[PDB]
Parts: structure tokens; sequence; C-alpha cells
């Protein structure tokens, strides 16, 4: 039932601390509650002491919040070999404990991004460990993905690829979202040319609302997290499914947050909304869930899905006849009052995998082959105890999966 | 996270006295009071350079070093001169004649003595070293000269610590010290074989600036300090800060080195205008990449034009989106991709802090690491060479103890540094 | 010139091997120029100049080019050789050798006493320790600076000088200098033959194995020694593929690699050993030792 969140790494503070916030907000509870199911881990101090002195400082505990007053960089060799293997022993000690605290949790809500040294390199052990302790649970990721142009790292697919070559192996479902069409969705939709990190983490919240909190409450067609990867993952190695939301109009320049099932649905089928930068080119959909949050008609769900599904348009794979997880919850999508969300009386959370990523993949891999080629920022890596072999590696990996997913679809 | 700062020579200490009035004011630091500062952010940050002892008196960590005691004589009878502890004062009242040899083979070896023990007190204080700071000159006895021995042994003690240097560059057209050329190809040697960061700052470049961008009648050679620590708080101090993209002195070398052999970074300042009638409050975002990627904003003698931009530091420090900051980089990468290097996705990493620099509203310090800067030490390998081989002041070195061989040693590394760079630059 | 020669060491089947694991045919010897790998399955092709072991004992190994080595050093040429392994590979029976069967070097001082008026031995042992070398040639108890001759290449100043007038006493210079050793550094042995009416350097380097487990920064700093080192074996691997080359070669990078660069800018031979386990388990070992060398 409970899932114990594992915040890391400097955006994954950011983008926990938002959607923690919409979390106790949606529930009424001030930040003088309840006890916080999550954790938030980084190497840079003045990251975690954000939280310390800012919104909800007494909300969470210290004990939750791992301080690593040495290093943080921006390197994934440095964020797990050299100082990332000194606080996992007590990170482990803190999850486990709170595991044991619990009543039957699922598993773990892992949260960082794919870029950066800490939210690369520990994530990569952290879920390594976790996954070889507690195997038989959940391991659903939030892996923030790195923009395909906008990098905020000259290193950004260099690490990367090492996250994703590590813990594909002990990862179940990770949610991918590409910070570049955040800004994307807020100016063609929002038309708002002023998003601040906080306005692009308050968008993920929105989803993870509607996904973990929401979906564990009781509604017409309760969805368990083990459904999620039963039907999202259709193989062992963890697929990377994308997180789409349906009200994402304004709440001043755009009113008309009356749309029917069959029109917010429509929305989470076009590239000007799908919250990643990987449009349908030839994304073949092999899994799509669709979790419809306030006033929902099952009826109305499944002519929506019916009239997508005799469109043509949108292609499926050929072994897959139905690949449809339908839910259906009570409560409707809450919204921050000062923002810039609509608020809707119902919303649609669209999670579909498809060979679109494949696109993806070929694009960072390229990128990271390429300075592989001239070695580039090796050294840096090299230093921290981290060998030629491990990077070559991860390529290697790499490529399996750029075959992998163009041989789950495409051919028939 | 805290540093140490070091000042080594005539010029370093100079330097340093601007820099501790400015970061000073970053900090709202009273000369001999306590945090006298506007908001209290800046109280949650100033273990970087102060150490905590007495309270109310907030004690810099910086060391004083240079061999000529009027220097360290006048700037601790100065309006911040006396929030320098006695500790500090690494003085050395010997020959501070100006030769790489005497500060480092003689007169300077025995003084590095008493310094590897001051910087050891300093470096054991609290939380984590992240690493030293050094300002001193390519033309000067205890300069180039004790500046070499002093982050040879440093590097040496912690070289699990980064090392972040302030090089002064000899103007090109009008150089100060006959033998500078020959003091900076020496202490060129020691720093591309020691530091790990290095920021070259030109003498003419600082005239030019305040000339042309700014209305200054008479550069005076405080006010050229002024501007230099103006702009290094804006590179350490400011990365210290909270912000929209947090980073800090590993997270820039990380990423802004490419190749172990040093790599010489060209400072720049975007917000660069007049009081009077430049105050058009032209920042909104374009203006600041449009100045900031100027040939003429650089802080170094040579212009980024004639060569490759190997990796770019961009730091912001204001309230700004991310993007209307990252958009706008794109597009500089795009529109000048002739000489942005090809062989790299992104070459400029972006870093947005939400602390301005008090007076000020928007504002954004230039660091980019281009292959352009052969030509510096180009000029340096020409001016060398043109006086080693007549060996016109040779005799001044080898009177105090210097190899005939040690003079091609540097010479045949700078040299090679600058292939190195071309190689990569085509 | 000669390119690189990289040469492979199975070391012979141990008892030790096979007990600790199932060795069976993880590594596979087809030909003496190629291997093939069936590691318990992983598949992969390795190509060296000459494959020797497990059956090929030290002797024979020596006798092939070890041999002609000296006899070529004695000469006047400059000759280094490269000896890499991590642990348990068998790394000093291959170079030093057990007491019975003579190791390349015991092997190689009974070569160099053979050719024996201007002769004089000159044995130099030194070791690296944190970017700092340190002169093993005698003391327990404790700057060394590398500079540049007119020549180009760099020599170890403050070096100790010991003449070699007989094999047991080179074979004594080692014995001492392995006593006061910092899996932790290289150490590298140079035998100079100077014959007179001559300068030539025979160098043996003991090179750590790799590390990625857990002084600081040990572990990231010899292993940046050790890609330095091998990004210069590539450079020069294609400069000779191709006409010609930029070869930026890492030299300057680390401290032994300027000591290296005085035979590898020179004129000179070099012949890269790797040896390695045959056993399934030390795949992992041997993958990194055998990506040292490179593929083709
Ligand atoms: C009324 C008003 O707004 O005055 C401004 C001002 O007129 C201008 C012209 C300032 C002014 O700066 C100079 O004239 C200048 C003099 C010598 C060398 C370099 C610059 C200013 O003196 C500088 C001063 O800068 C700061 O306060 C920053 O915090 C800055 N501080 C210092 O350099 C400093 C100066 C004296 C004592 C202690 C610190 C800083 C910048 C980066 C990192 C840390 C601190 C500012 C905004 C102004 C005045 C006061 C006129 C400008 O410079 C800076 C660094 O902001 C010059 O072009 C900019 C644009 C500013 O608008
Ligand atoms: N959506 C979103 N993206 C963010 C946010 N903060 C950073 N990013 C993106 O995530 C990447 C930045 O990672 P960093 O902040 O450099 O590093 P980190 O992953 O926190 O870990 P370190 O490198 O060790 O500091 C860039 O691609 C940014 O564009 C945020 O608040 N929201
Ligand atoms: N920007 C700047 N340069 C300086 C200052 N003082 C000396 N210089 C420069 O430093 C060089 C002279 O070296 P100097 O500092 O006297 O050497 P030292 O004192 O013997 O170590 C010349 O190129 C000067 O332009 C200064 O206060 N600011
Ligand atoms: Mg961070």
């Amino acid at each position: 039932r409970e899932c114990i969140s594992i915040h890391v790494g400097q955006a994954g503070v950011q983008i926990g601390n938002a959607c923690w916030e919409l979390y106790c907000l949606e529930h009424g509870i001030q930040p003088d509650g309840h006890v916080p199911r999550a954790v938030f881990v980084d190497l840079e101090p003045t990251v975690i002491d954000e939280v310390r002195t800012g919104t909800y400082r007494q909300l969470f505990h210290p004990e939750q919040l791992i301080t690593g007053k040495e290093d943080a960089a921006n390197n994934y060799a440095r964020g797990h070999y050299t100082i990332g293997k000194e606080i996992i022993d007590l990170v482990l000690d803190r999850i486990r404990k709170l595991a044991d605290q619990c009543t039957g949790l699922q598993g773990f809500s892992v949260f960082h991004s794919f870029g950066g040294g800490t939210g690369s390199g520990f994530t990569s052990l952290l879920m390594e460990r976790l996954s070889v302790d507690y195997g038989k649970k959940s391991k659903l990721e939030f892996s923030i993905y790195p923009a395909p142009q906008v990098s905020t790292a000259v290193v950004e697919p260099y690490n990367s690829i090492l996250t994703t070559h590590t813990t594909l192996e002990h990862s179940d479902c990770a949610f991918m979202v590409d910070n570049e069409a955040i800004y994307d969705i807020c100016r063609r939709n929002l038309d708002i040319e002023r998003p601040t990190y906080t306005n692009l983490n308050r968008l993920i919240g929105q989803i993870v609302s509607s996904i973990t909190a929401s979906l564990r409450f009781d509604g017409a067609l309760n969805v368990d997290l083990t459904e999620f990867q039963t039907n999202l993952v259709p193989y062992p190695r963890g697929h990377f499914p994308l997180a789409t939301y349906a009200p994402v109009i304004s709440a001043e320049k755009a009113y008309h947050e009356q749309l029917s099932v069959a029109e917010i649905t429509n929305a989470c089928f076009e590239p000007a909304n799908q919250m990643v930068k990987c449009d349908p080119r030839h994304g073949k959909y092999m899994a799509c869930c669709l979790l419809y949050r306030g006033d929902v008609v099952p009826k109305d769900v499944n002519a929506a899905i019916a009239t997508i599904k005799t469109k043509r348009t949108i292609q499926f794979v050929d072994w897959c006849p139905t690949g449809f997880k339908v839910g259906i919850n009570y409560e409707p999508p809450t919204v921050v009052p000062g923002g810039d969300l609509a608020k809707v009386q119902r919303a649609v959370c669209m999670l579909s995998n498809t060979t679109a990523i494949a696109e993806a993949w070929a694009r960072l891999d390229h990128k990271f082959d390429l300075m592989y080629a001239k070695r580039a920022f090796v050294h840096w890596y090299v230093g921290e105890g981290m060998e030629e072999g491990e990077f070559s590696e991860a390529r290697e990996d790499m490529a399996a999966l750029e075959k992998d997913y163009e041989e789950v679809g495409v051919d028939s | 996270r805290e540093i140490v700062h070091i000042q080594a020579g005539q010029c370093g200490n100079q330097i340093g006295a601007k820099f501790w009035e400015v970061i000073s004011d970053e900090h709202g630091i009273d000369p001999t009071g306590s945090y006298h500062g506007d908001s209290d952010l800046q109280l949650e940050r100033i273990n970087v350079y102060y150490n905590e002892a007495a309270g109310n008196k907030y004690v810099p960590r910086a060391i004083l070093v240079d061999l000529e005691p009027g220097t360290m004589d006048s700037v601790r009878s100065g309006p911040f001169g006396q929030i320098f502890r006695p500790d500090n004062f690494v003085f050395g009242q010997s020959g501070a004649g100006n030769n790489w040899a005497k500060g480092h083979y003689t007169e300077g070896a025995e003084l590095v003595d008493s310094v590897l023990d001051v910087v050891r007190k300093e470096s054991e204080s609290c939380d984590c070293l992240q690493g030293f700071q050094l300002t001193h000159s390519l033309g000067g006895g205890t300069g180039s000269g004790m500046g070499t021995l002093l982050i040879s042994k440093i590097r040496e003690e912690y070289p699990d610590r980064i090392m972040n240097t302030f090089s002064v560059v000899p103007s090109p057209k009008v150089s100060d010290t006959v033998v500078e050329p020959y003091n900076a190809t020496l202490s060129v040697h020691q720093l591309v074989e020691n530091t790990d960061e290095t920021y070259c700052i030109d003498n003419e470049a600082l005239y030019d600036i305040c000339f042309r961008t700014l209305k200054l009648t008479t550069p005076t050679y405080g006010d050229l300090n002024h501007l230099v620590s103006a702009t290094m708080s804006g590179v350490t101090t400011c990365l210290r800060f909270p912000g929209q993209l947090n980073a800090d002195l590993r997270k820039l070398a990380v990423n802004m080195v490419p190749f172990p052999r040093l790599h010489f970074f060209m400072p720049g300042f975007a917000p660069l205008t007049s009081r009077g009638s430049q105050q058009y409050r032209a920042l909104t975002v374009p203006e600041l990449t449009q100045q900031m990627f100027d040939a003429k904003n650089m802080m170094a003698a040579c212009d980024p034009r004639h060569g490759r931009y190997l990796t770019v530091a961009a730091v912001f420090r204001g309230r700004m989106s991310m993007k209307e900051v990252d958009e706008q980089m794109l597009n500089v990468q795009n529109k000048n991709s002739s000489y942005f290097v090809e062989w790299i996705p992104n070459n400029v990493k972006t870093a947005v802090c939400d602390i301005p620099p008090r007076g000020l509203k928007m504002s954004a310090t230039f660091i980019g690491n281009s292959t352009a800067i052969q030509e510096l030490f180009k000029r340096i390998s020409e001016q060398f060479t043109a006086m080693f081989r007549r060996k016109a002041f040779l005799h001044w070195y080898t009177g105090e103890g210097m190899d005939e061989m040690e003079f091609t040693e540097a010479e045949s590394n700078m040299n090679d540094l600058v292939s190195e760079y071309q190689q990569y630059q085509d | 010139s000669e390119k690189v020669k990289v040469y492979l060491r199975i070391r012979p089947f141990l008892t030790s091997e096979l007990d600790r694991q199932e060795d069976q045919g993880c590594v596979c010897i087809e030909n003496t120029e190629t291997l093939v790998l069936q590691a318990p399955q992983a598949t992969h092709k390795f190509t060296f100049s000459q494959i020797f072991g497990p059956e090929v004992g030290q002797v024979a190994f020596f006798n092939l080019t070890m041999k002609e080595m000296v006899k070529d050093v004695l000469k006047g040429q400059n000759w280094l050789i490269y000896t890499y392994g991590v642990t348990n590979s068998g790394k000093t029976y291959t170079i030093q050798g057990t007491s019975k069967d003579a190791g390349i070097l015991p092997q190689s001082l009974a070569l160099i006493f053979n050719s024996l008026i201007r002769f004089s031995v000159w044995i130099s042992f030194f070791e690296i320790y944190n970017e700092l070398l340190y002169d093993l040639l005698e003391p327990p108890s404790h700057t060394l600076r590398l500079c540049e001759d007119q020549n180009g290449n760099p020599y170890v100043k403050d070096l100790n000088w010991i003449h070699v007038r007989d094999v047991e006493e080179a074979w004594k210079l080692l014995k001492v200098g392995r006593k006061n050793q910092s899996s932790r550094s290289h150490s590298i042995f140079s035998i100079r033959i100077l014959h007179l009416q001559k300068i030539s350097e025979l160098s043996l380097c003991d090179l750590a194995g790799s590390e990625r487990c857990k002084r600081l920064k040990e572990a990231g700093n010899i292993n940046t020694s050790l890609h330095t080192l091998g990004r210069c074996i590539a450079a020069l691997r294609q400069n000779q593929q191709n006409r010609s080359k930029q070869n930026l070669i890492p030299f300057r990078d680390s401290k032994l690699t300027r000591v290296f660069q005085g035979f590898f800018t020179g004129r000179g031979r070099s012949c890269m050993i790797v040896n390695v386990n045959p056993c399934a388990s030390t795949y992992d070992e041997t993958l990194h030792a055998a990506k040292f060398s490179a593929l083709a």
C-alpha cells in the first residue's frame, strides 16, 4: 500500500519540494501537521538547507534529510564511487527503518534526474541495493529526462548513459519527463514566457499526485502499483513510459474547463501536450494507462478509448491487441490557488510506452559517443576511481536498448 | 564549503586588498565589525571565506605573502587592513628583487616554510575545505616566483582539493617589468602543472574596458583591481548562495576543462555600463549575452573570435526564468557555431543564482575557455625567446640560483601548451 | 619504427585457480596471435602480438623476446618492458620468477653479464607514490624532479648511482628496494649498459592493476596514470596506422609518462606484457587487463 519516496539530487529535492507541497495541500494538511512518507538526499548542504528554511520547514524530519557537507559535483563517478559510497550506508538504513514502520509497503518512489552527479550516481547504487534487499517490491522511478537541446551540463549525456545502464536492471518502471517539453507546454498552452524551476516542478507534481496520492485513494476503479508495471512493462528491462496530463489550460487567458471526456483524452494524444520531446514520429503504442480523476463516467471513458482505437492515426504495436489500462478515481485534480492552472473538475493522466523513446535514446547516446570519442572530461571520472570499461559497457548496454526497442515494435 | 585565499607578491596583495574590500560588502561585514548585512542570506554562507572565533570579529582567511614589507605595510594601514590577523601576515624582509629565481630558489624558499605552516593552520578549520584561491602577477619576485613554489607545495599537500588561481598577464603593448616575459614563462610552467583553475586578467585590457565600455578618464590601479575583484566574487562567492541552478568550483572546473592541460579561462562581465548616460536598464536577457560574448568585453588581450570556444561557464545572478536564459544561450551557439566547437553538443554550461551584487537587478559573470587564448602564450613566447637568445637579463637569475636549462624547461612547456590548444582549435 | 608490441601471458594452470572455481575453458587458445574468449557466456576475440601460456613457461617466454631484447640493449639500444597484472594473476612468477625457474629479471641478468675496459653497469630502482618518486636504491628511511636535457627527453634527478659488477648484486638491489616498497604503486628498474672504448637503458615496469574499490584519491590517481599511459600507446598506435597524425602524447599528464618519455620519444622497442588468469571468475579482472592493451 504505502510507498516511500526517495528524492535525490538538487532537481530531485526541488521537484520533491513542489510535489510534497501539493500532496499535503490537496489533503488539507497544514505545513505543521502529518509524517511524510518520503526522504531527501543530496550532496549539496545548501539544497537540503533550503528545505530546512523554506516552506513546510517543520513538515519534514532531519532524519529523512541527509546532508553531504563534503562535495556535490556533476559527475556520475564522483557521486557514486568516491563520495557516493560514503553516505549510502546511512541512507539505506534510513529507508529500511521507515520500511519497517510502514504497514506493507508496495515499493519505493524514486525521484531524480538523469543528468547531474548526485541524481545520477547515488540513484544508481541506491536502487541497485534496494533491488537486492527489497526485490519483491515495486520499483517506480520518476527520472527527469534531460532536454534534447537545452542541456544544463556539458557532461549531461555523459552521466545519463551510465545511470540508465546500471539502474536499468534494478528498476521496474521509469516515468520520464522532458524538461524542455515542460517549457513547450508552458509556452504553447499556458502561454507563459516566465517558467521558473518551481513552475516546471509544480507541473510534474500535479502528475505525481495523480499517479500515487489520488490513485492510492478509493475510487471507482482502483489501480495498485503492481498493476502499473504489469501492464506498462511487457518486458524485464525497465521501460520508460511518458507522463502526459490533460487539463493544461491556463487560469486567466483561456477559460474552457468544461471539456468532455472525449476532449481531455484526445488532448493526451498530441505532441503539443505529451510532456516529453519524444514526438510521435514512429512510436507504436505498446502500453497506455489512462488515469481519470474527478467527475468521470465509466461509459464515457470506454467510448473515448474506442474512439481513439478506431482512429487508425495512432498506430499500436502488432502483438498488442488491447494495451489500455483504465483507472477511474473520484477526487478531482487539486490545483494551487496562486498558480497558472485553470483547475478542472476532471483530469486525465496518460502514461504510455512507445517506440518513440528510441529517438530520444538515439540522440542522447549519440551525444555521449561523440564526446567519448574525444575522451572529453573522462579524466574527471577516472580520478574518481572509475575505469574506461564502465563507460564502454554502458555504451554497449545502451546500444542493446536501442535495438531492443526497435525489436519490440516496428517489425510485425 | 570552506575556501582559503592566499595573496602572493606586491600585485597579489594589492588585488586582494580590493577583493576583501568588495566581498566584505557582498557579505555586509564591517572592517573591524560584525555582520551588518542588509539581508540574512549572507550570514548563512560567511563560513566560506570567513572564520569563526570571537563572534563579532569575522576574520577572512587570506594569507599575505610578499618579500616587500612596504607592500603589506600599506595594506595593513588601509581601511580594510586591520581585518587581517597577524597570523596571516607572512612577511619576509629579504630581497624583494623582481626575479623568479630570487622569490623561488633563494629568498622565497626560506619564507615558504612559514607559509606552509599558516596554510595548514587555516586549512584545518571546520566543515570541508574546497580549495585555495591565489592572486599573483606573472612578472614579479614574490608574484610569479613565490606564487609558483606556493602552489607547488599546496597541491602536493592537498591534491584532493582544487586550486583557483588568478593570473595577472603582462600587458602586450607596454609591459611593466623588463624581465616580465622571463618571469611569466617560469610561472606559467608550474601553473599548468599545479593549479587546475586559472583566469587570465590583462593589464591593458583592464584599461580598455574602463575606457570604452565605462566612462572612466583615469583608470587608477585601485579602480582596475576593483573591477577584477567585483568579477571574481561572482565566481566563487556567488556560487555558494542558493539559486535556480546552484553550482560550485567543482561543478565549474569539471564542466570547463575538457583536458588536463590546465586550460586558461577568460573572464568578462555583462552589466558593464556607466553610472550616468549608460543607465539604460538594458538588462532583460539578450543584452547580457550580447555584451558577455563581446570581443571588447574580454578581460584578456586575446579575442575568442580568432579562436574557438572550447567551453563557456555562464553564471547568472538574479531573478530570471530558465527559459529566457538557456534559450538565449542556444541562439548564441547556433549563430556563432563557426567557432563554438562541433565535437561537443553543448559548450555553454548555464548556471542561475538568485542573488545580484547588492545594488543591481540583473547580472551575469562570463568565464570562457577558448583556443584563441593561445595568442596570449604566443606573445609571451615570442617576447621570451627574443631576449632569451641574447641572454639579456639572464645573469639576474643565475646570480640568485637558476639552471641555464631551466629556462628552456619552461619555454618548451609553454610552447607545448600552445600546440595542444591549436591542435584542438582546427 | 615498430608498433608497441603486446604479448598476453596466461598463468600456468594452478591448483588454487581451479580450486577457486570452475576455470574450465574460460580463456581459449586458438593460435599464438589471437585468443578466443568463452567466459562463463561472454564472447570476445583477443588479438595480440604473441600469446604465451598456460603451457609456455617463463623461460620460453623470455627466450623469445627478452633474450633478443638483452642483446639489443647491450648494443646501446633503449628498451622498455611493461608488466601488468592484478591480484593473483601470477605477475611475481612471470617477472621475478621462482627459486628454481628464474623469471625474466634473473634470466636477463645472466645474459647481461654474458656479454662481459669501458663496461659500467648502472642499475637504478625507484617507485612512485602519490605523483612523487622515491629512490629505492638502498634506503629504508627518508623532492625528486624530472628535468629535461637539451636532447628533449627528461631525466630523473637525485637518483642513486650504483655499479653492478655481479649478477647477484643486481638481484640484491631489487630485493632491498622491494623491501622498502610503499596492491599499491609502480616501481621501475633501470639497467644501463655503458660500454666505452654508449648509453643504453633497459627498464622494467611493475604496474599496479587498477581498482574500482574503496591518503586521498589513491585508486583514482593511479587509475588516471594507467589511463594516460594507455592513451599514449593508443595515440602512437593510430599514428603508425596512418601516414601521419598530430600525436598529442600525454607525457606531461603523469610523472611516470615523463620518465617513459625518454624512451618513448626516442628510438626504442617497447614490450607490453599483460599476465592474466584463465579463470572464469577473474573475467572482470582479465577484461580490464585486456582493455589496457586495447583491441585492434
Ligand atoms: C546607483 C547605482 O545603481 O550605482 C551602480 C552603478 O552606477 C554601476 C554603473 C556600477 C558601478 O561600478 C563602477 O563604476 C566600477 C568602478 C570600478 C571597476 C569596475 C566598476 C558602482 O560603482 C558599483 C556598484 O556595484 C555593486 O554594488 C555590486 O554589488 C558590486 N560591488 C562592488 O564592485 C563594490 C564596490 C565598492 C565597494 C564594495 C563592492 C559587485 C559586483 C559583483 C560581485 C560582487 C559585488 C553599483 C551597482 C553601482 C556603483 C556603486 C556606482 C557598474 O559596476 C558594477 C560592478 O556593478 C559599472 O557598470 C556597472 C553598472 C552599474 O549600474
Ligand atoms: N524541470 C526541472 N528541471 C530541472 C530543475 N533543476 C534542474 N533541472 C534540470 O536538471 C539538470 C540539472 O542537474 P543539476 O542541477 O546540474 O544537478 P543535480 O542532478 O541536482 O546533481 P549534481 O550535478 O551533483 O549537482 C539540467 O538538465 C536542468 O535543466 C528543476 O527544478 N526543474
Ligand atoms: N591589475 C593590477 N596589476 C598590478 C597591480 N600591481 C602591479 N600590477 C601588475 O603586476 C606586474 C608587476 O609585478 P609586481 O606585482 O610588482 O611583482 P612583485 O610585487 O615583485 O611580486 C605589472 O604587469 C603590473 O601592471 C595592481 O594593483 N593591479
Ligand atoms: Mg545539485
